[PDB]
């Protein structure tokens, strides 16, 4: 998910 | 954890400094078509979402959750969080919705998109309600954090989320006691504030349903991030 | 108005004595379940429950002082929230089971017999678990249910009176918590925990309302005229 | 409306 990358970055 | 150690004054300063920026609309010379107005709203929402994640990570207690719990809470409350922010910005503009400093809309603009006037009226009603209640910024950042943690809590880790929710409640009461309100006025105002979150949830469900119909119409381009936030509700 | 001239103990007793009965289901346990029959049981039960909810709303302090138009609007907005929080309350001591009626006990496995009903079941089951963990008292329940009636439709002078009654119900909830030996910090916290649950009941009602309109468009379930009027009030 | 009738009965 795009939301995964945003939370980790 | 670390949020449980914060004093209520520290909790406020942590939330105020975590406030996302106010983004400008990509607008200009446009009487709004139904496709142009929804384009502005979705484009603004997509860019506002990127800042919401960084704001959520700065919410005391949110970093302590697992990645999946963080995703689930954001997937449930993202539209509520955008709406209560829009409602907050529009307080000083009665009868108008300040989507951006360069995008101030009234209910007649809602007529440019079918099914939008009803959501406009509800948002304006919440904004006027915040105006009558004389909602302070310190209280607003507490309500927005509560929405983030509470909206998806019912879908060990939940014991911590409820412990952080108790902390924000203590912070709200501290703010009201600091403003000179009596004990009776404190729990009355706390009750009045939290009951508005029930309507913020209602507007989100109406808005989430309206967004799905824009997808099946596919006249309005929706970002992949926005589609994934939408597919998490159905 | 008289709702303001009531003490907290008088407010509790008035709400308790106004409690509607627990209706039974037309459930034949010797009839094999089907998507049309199970939904027919839930809608038939809701239809008979609505009649008692109308007379329960009249005995809610402050509701009678409103115009009939305001009364119609509040009930059209909250009738499913009130049915669900009541269902959740009855099922509090039946973990993993929803007590629609004393003769109608259902778990989530039976919710799969109706498409889209599992998601509502689990939210109702989680709400009932949340009340059980919170050790929700009956006095607190009748307050929350009265809060739902007055609050769910208040956003579509009479509105100032409704908020005056709502503040009094808040004074009632705090009175109960102070009477139960809770500190002031625990009082505010429980008050917040209880009111935050109404956000989820609103969410469940929104979903249940959409699923109900889905049943109408398929028309495998016979819906009463009263139930169809409540359904057309949200859309 | 049915609701209107039941409320005044
Ligand atoms: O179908 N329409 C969906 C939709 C999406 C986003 C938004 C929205 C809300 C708040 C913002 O700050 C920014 C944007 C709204 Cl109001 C919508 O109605
Ligand atoms: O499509 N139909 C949806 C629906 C209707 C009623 C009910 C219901 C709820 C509580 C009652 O006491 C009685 C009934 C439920 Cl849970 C539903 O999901």
């Amino acid at each position: 998910k795009i939301l995964h990358r945003l939370l980790q970055d | 954890s670390l949020a449980l150690s914060l004093t209520a004054d520290q909790m406020v300063s942590a939330l105020l400094d975590a406030e996302p920026p106010i983004l400008y609309s990509e607008y200009p010379t446009r009487p709004f078509s139904e496709a142009s107005m929804m384009g502005l709203l979705t484009n603004l929402a997509d860019r506002e979402l990127v800042h919401m994640i960084n704001w959520a990570k700065r919410v005391p207690g949110f970093v302590d959750l697992t990645l999946h719990d963080q995703v689930h809470l954001l997937e449930c409350a993202w539209l509520e969080i955008l709406m209560i922010g829009l409602v907050w910005r529009s307080m000083e503009h009665p009868g108008k919705l300040l989507f951006a400093p360069n995008l101030l809309l009234d209910r007649n603009q809602g007529k440019c998109v079918e099914g939008m006037v009803e959501i406009f009226d509800m948002l304006l009603a919440t904004s006027s309600r915040f105006r009558m209640m004389n909602l302070q910024g310190e209280e607003f950042v507490c309500l927005k954090s509560i929405i983030l943690l509470n909206s998806g809590v019912y879908t060990e880790e939940k014991d911590h989320i409820h412990r952080v929710l108790d902390k924000i409640t203590d912070t709200l009461i501290h703010l009201m006691a600091k403003a000179g309100l009596t004990l009776q006025q404190q729990h009355q105002r706390l009750a009045q504030l939290l009951l508005i979150l029930s309507h913020i949830r209602h507007m989100s469900n109406k808005g989430m349903e309206h967004l799905y119909s824009m997808k099946c119409k596919n006249v309005v381009p929706l970002s992949d991030l926005l589609l994934e936030m939408l597919d998490a509700h159905r």
